[PDB]
RNA sequence: AGCCAGGAUGUUGGCUUAGAAGCAGCCAUCAUUUAAAGAAAGCGUAAUAGCUCACUGGUCGAGUCGGCCUGCGCGGAAGA
């Protein structure tokens, strides 16, 4: 799982989680690993293809936010109940 | 065929469904049979679809059923007046939402599994679809 | 949209004559055919053709893709034309020419007494084959599709009018 | 074996040379006898092994006149005496008696060396290797 | 013939052809499956 | 895609039986040769042969297919 890029988000719940899901965006967070959660969204493009693929949660992941780029692995997925749609997803700092 | 034995009640509110409920995610094997609707479920269904299976794996693998009816429900033998208390209960009911996984495979081909739930969905009221591990 | 690009060829003995929407060619085959270039236009090459779509017509290739086999179907139509296939099983059974009128004896009441389109002729050179002549590939399968059509083929017997084709539709019996 | 085009199978036993089920439709019709053809190999049999009739494959010419495409011992019946296998062995790596030497293999090939087209005995391992993977023995050390 | 209310693409010489608004079911080997409609 | 040409060898695969040559029970889903070739889908049938195939190649020539997402349809579709 070759480097990936996200974009920090400040607008939130419902309706601007339903507005970054309009077939474009993700929202995803990542969080321990000694420092603070940290709330970004993410492009459509790769990640989903990359999570069909089990080697994406038994392999770390390298991210870049604000230029720069850091390491995590897969947590958890929370998908959509009547459509094959992803809802949000979880990283754990290394 | 599928009911409990005891009851603390069997008098009940029929209810509506919500349309959420626990599912998606296929985690007894590595292939499944997703809802992907509302509707009405029974335990014959449930044996129909049981007695479909068998025809096509016959013994091979493992098939988990993760469903089991929600309520007991009231019915009176012949066509009547209502009136005079509710009947009683010789079968059991659930209502059914597009998230629910029915049934789930692991020790089989991907395209016997996809034919078994196939043969096993014919059994059922609604359109139903194929589900996958999805890796997680 | 794919055939509308095809050279399709010429044999030297049609020369190919065209003027706006109406073409003109002739060869040995006793035919004098002028066919219309109207919702379409093609260009010639001495040897070879080219169609594209006209002005204030259908756009893209697909109606141009038509045209091309219907022109090529007459190059053929004027020069040798087109070779047989149908047949007639049954003794006793008999195809006969009389004139513009055609007869089929099929073991019934009558022998059909039909009479021919305009711009074809029948020929039977024994009496069990069946021949259409002429130019026009449409006249020559559609009125064998016409005569095949009485009485039809019979299913043990295999009595009737037939194609020369390797399927077989005649049924074998079963024990009892 | 060779030319085995269009030809059936039969056992020599004369416990299947009255019932007709077992046998190809259309041998008897051309004109074959299935005792005389159980006569003609006995002594055949006698000589290669002991209260098992052989599995031949038949031919039949004008005036009904019978030949053999089989005159040696069968792979599968070299390799019940040469494994600990009652009579096969199934799935591949599932009981201790399920493996052979590929010395022995080689071994028991070259008993049936009459029936090698290959002109080397590398070639007669490539032609008895088969029978082996069908009976699900081990070959690979 | 019978038209049941759906057709299988059950052998190899088997295609299934719609033709004028109609889907049929034609086998060049074995004309028992001549179906119409699907 | 069509048109054209092939579709082996161990092997008569192994077992079990009532029964046999994918194709009336069961086992492996083997290996070498090769550009390629299964103990399999539907026929053939009393069967075999063989086709319709899997699987490759030539020819031609630049896009092509199953599933899926998302907008919009058709036939399926009878009554006094």
């Amino acid at each position: 799982m070759f480097t990936i890029n996200a974009e920090v988000r400040k607008e939130q719940g419902k309706g601007a989680s339903r507005r970054l899901r309009a077939a474009n965006k993700f929202p995803a967070i990542i969080y321990g690993g000694k420092e603070a959660p940290l709330a970004i969204e993410l492009d459509h493009d790769k990640v989903m293809n990359m999570q069909a693929k089990a080697e994406f949660y038994s392999e770390v992941l390298t991210i870049v936010v604000d230029g720069k780029e850091i390491k995590v692995k897969a947590q958890d997925v929370q998908r959509h109940p009547y459509k094959p749609k992803l809802q949000h997803i979880d990283f754990v700092r290394a | 065929m599928l009911q409990p034995k005891r009851t603390k009640f069997r008098k009940m509110h029929k209810g509506r469904n919500r349309g959420l409920a626990q599912g998606t995610d296929v985690s007894f094997g590595s292939f499944g049979l997703k809802a992907v609707g509302r509707g009405r479920l029974t335990a014959r269904q449930i044996e129909a679809a049981r007695r479909a299976m068998t025809r096509a794996v016959k013994r091979q693998g493992k098939i988990w059923i993760r469903v089991f009816p929600d309520k007991p429900i009231t019915e009176k033998p012949l066509a009547v007046r209502m009136g005079k208390g509710k009947g009683n209960v010789e079968y059991w009911v659930a209502l059914i939402q597009p998230g629910k996984v029915l049934y789930e495979m692991d020790g089989v081909p991907e395209e016997l599994a996809r034919e078994a739930f196939k043969l096993a969905a014919a059994k059922l009221p609604i359109k139903t679809t194929f589900v996958t591990k999805t890796v997680m | 949209s794919r055939v509308a690009k095809a050279p399709v060829v010429v044999p030297a003995g049609v020369d190919v004559k065209i003027n706006g929407q109406v073409i003109t060619i002739k060869g040995k085959n006793g035919e004098l055919t002028r066919t219309l270039n109207d919702a379409v236009e093609v260009k010639h090459a001495d040897n070879t053709l080219t169609f594209g779509p006209r002005d204030g017509y259908a756009d893209g290739w697909a109606q141009a893709g038509t045209a091309r086999a219907l022109l090529n179907s007459m190059v053929i139509g004027v020069t040798e034309g087109f070779t047989k296939k149908l047949q007639l099983v049954g003794v006793g059974y008999r195809a006969a020419v009389k004139g513009n009128v055609i007869n089929l004896s099929l073991g019934f009441s009558h022998p059909v007494d039909h009479q021919l389109p305009a711009g074809i002729t029948a020929e039977c050179p024994t009496q069990t084959e069946i021949v259409l002549k002429g130019a026009d590939k449409q006249v020559i399968g559609q009125v064998a599709a016409d005569l095949r059509a009485y009485r039809r083929p019979e299913p043990y017997k295999g009595k009737g009018v037939r194609y020369a084709d390797e399927v077989v539709r005649t049924k074998e019996a079963k024990k009892k | 074996a060779k030319k085995v085009q269009a030809y059936v199978k039969l056992q020599v036993a004369a416990g299947m040379a009255n019932p007709s089920p077992p046998v190809g439709p259309a041998l008897g019709q051309q004109g074959v006898n299935i005792m005389e053809f159980c006569k003609a190999f006995n002594a055949k049999t006698d000589s290669i092994e002991k209260g098992l009739p052989i599995p031949v494959v038949i031919t039949v010419y004008a005036d009904r006149s019978f030949t053999f495409v089989t005159k040696t011992p069968p792979a599968a019946v070299l390799l019940k005496k040469a494994a600990g296998i009652k009579s096969g062995s199934g799935k591949p790596n599932k009981d201790k008696v399920g493996k052979i030497s590929r010395a022995q293999l080689q071994e028991i090939a070259q008993t049936k060396a009459a029936d090698m087209t290959g002109a080397d005995i590398e070639a007669m391992t490539r032609s008895i290797e088969g029978t082996a993977r069908s009976m699900g023995l081990v070959v690979e050390d | 013939m019978k038209v049941r209310a759906s057709v299988k693409k059950l052998c190899r010489n088997c295609k299934i052809v719609k033709r004028d608004g109609v889907i049929r079911v034609i086998c060049s080997a074995e004309p028992k499956h001549k179906q119409r409609q699907g």
